[PDB]
């Protein structure tokens, strides 16, 4: 029913990486024939491994499958830096494929960049409809990894925003952008608005007070 | 060539249905199993289902045999599914893949579908309120909110910032989808040479162009 594998890996190129699935049914077995298959920008499939350690012809050789202990396993060696991407395993189960959850692998394939922030208040025409939007974009980070926080007078917001999964930029960074929406009431009843972006540890604060 | 090229998906009204359509081309259809596979706007894949060759076995993921009826047609090589009830949940870019007997010795999932997007909505064409986002370099942008269906497309001084831009994903929220765009720019032309996005909406046949002005 349930096939697990890490949410998420980072190794750097030339390093040896290896990607597990593990199911909830009891112990992976040939007989569940597990296959990889990898998920790169603007949904891009393609499959890696079939039954269980079988490389489909034209993937590059550093790919295998196997199995290692009750799991089986998907093993980069040399990893380079375009395998940076989402890669799902599947377990059949005589009459059914279940995929597990996917492993989104980060390779260091590029020196470490903190997030660019800019918290815009919202806009005039907008209040005017009695909304009020604080738009957080975060740009030109590496890895593409962030969290996102909003203080509205210092209390941590959990609903009534949307945050965008990282997206790869031209520069082969990551970008993300963050919104706040506010009835025009919430946006007048508070005075100190701030978007905070955690990257590897640090956190970086934009904020504004209306 | 193998191409996957998929058809059929859209908008649908909860409890309503759909056929999508999977149409193979440069390689014999008749020898391989096909699947259906979806992949929900966060969330990661689902399997769906697969169809024998020769359609006498059909396999479903069992909690949704009663939703999805796969089928196939070898004398037009395209792999059909049929969608029923559809609530919410079900919206999703469905992919159709070829489940490729390598050697007579294993499957693999190799060549996928582009994906076509289903969208299970009761909301009706909106139009997006594109509003201006502004305060050594500078960084502005266009809030482009609250329309219904995607996509929508966006460009600076009518596709010639090209640098310095960023269109980020919409968001959802409330049925009706939301995206920015920024661009950075020298704090010289701003003020200055004047920086106006321009969005299109197709499905309400809209286009807005807006200018950037300091507050
Ligand atoms: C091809 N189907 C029938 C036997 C195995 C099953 C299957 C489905 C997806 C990937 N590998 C195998």
């Amino acid at each position: 029913t349930v096939v697990t594998q890490e949410s998420a890996l980072t190794t750097s190129p030339g390093e040896t990486v290896t990607l597990t699935c593990r199911s909830s049914a009891g112990a992976v077995t040939t007989h569940n024939f597990a296959n990889w298959v990898q998920e790169k920008p603007d949904h891009l499939f393609t499959g890696l491994i079939g039954g269980t350690n079988n490389r489909v012809p034209g993937v590059p050789a550093r790919f295998s499958g196997s199995l290692i202990g009750d799991k089986a396993a998907l093993t980069i060696t040399g990893t380079q830096t375009e395998d940076e991407a989402i890669y799902f395993c599947a377990l059949w189960y005589s009459n059914h494929l279940v995929f597990g959850g996917g492993t989104k692998l980060t390779v260091l394939g590029q020196p470490k960049s903190s997030p660019s922030v800019t918290l815009f208040p919202p806009s005039s025409e907008e209040l005017e409809t009695n909304k009020a939007t604080l738009v957080c974009t975060i740009t030109d980070f590496y890895p593409g990894v962030v969290t996102v926080d909003w203080k509205v007078d210092g209390t941590p917001v959990t609903q009534g925003m949307e945050t965008t999964q990282p997206s790869k930029q031209s520069n082969n960074k990551y970008m993300m952008s963050s919104y706040l929406t506010l009835t025009a009431r919430a946006w007048e009843r508070h005075s100190s608005y701030s978007c905070q972006v955690t990257h590897e540890g640090h956190t970086v604060e934009k904020s504004l007070s209306r | 060539e193998v191409k996957l090229l998929e058809s059929g998906g859209g908008l649908v009204q909860p409890g309503g249905s759909l056929k999508l359509s999977c149409a193979a081309s440069g390689f014999d259809f008749t020898r391989c199993w096909m699947n259906w596979v979806r992949q929900a706007p966060g969330k990661g894949l689902e399997w769906i289902g697969e169809i024998n060759p020769d359609s006498s076995t059909i396999y479903y993921t069992p909690s949704l045999k009663d939703k999805f009826i796969i089928s196939r047609d070898n004398a037009k090589n395209t792999l059909y599914l049929q969608m029923s009830k559809v609530r919410s949940e079900d919206t999703a870019l469905y992919y159709c893949a070829r489940v490729y007997y390598y050697y007579d010795y294993y499957y693999a999932m190799d060549y996928w579908g582009q994906g076509t997007s289903v969208t299970v909505s009761a909301a009706k064409t909106t139009p997006p309120s594109v509003y201006p986002l502004a305060p050594s370099m500078v960084t502005l942008g266009c809030l482009v909110k609250g329309y219904f269906p995607e996509p929508v497309t966006v460009t600076w001084n009518s596709g010639s910032l090209s640098s310095g831009v960023h269109t980020f994903p919409a968001v959802l929220q409330s049925d009706l989808y939301t995206l920015s765009s920024s661009v950075t720019v020298p704090s010289s032309p701003r003020p200055s040479e004047t920086v106006t996005c321009n969005v299109a909406h197709p499905a309400s046949s809209t286009k807005v162009d807006k200018k950037i002005a300091a507050a």
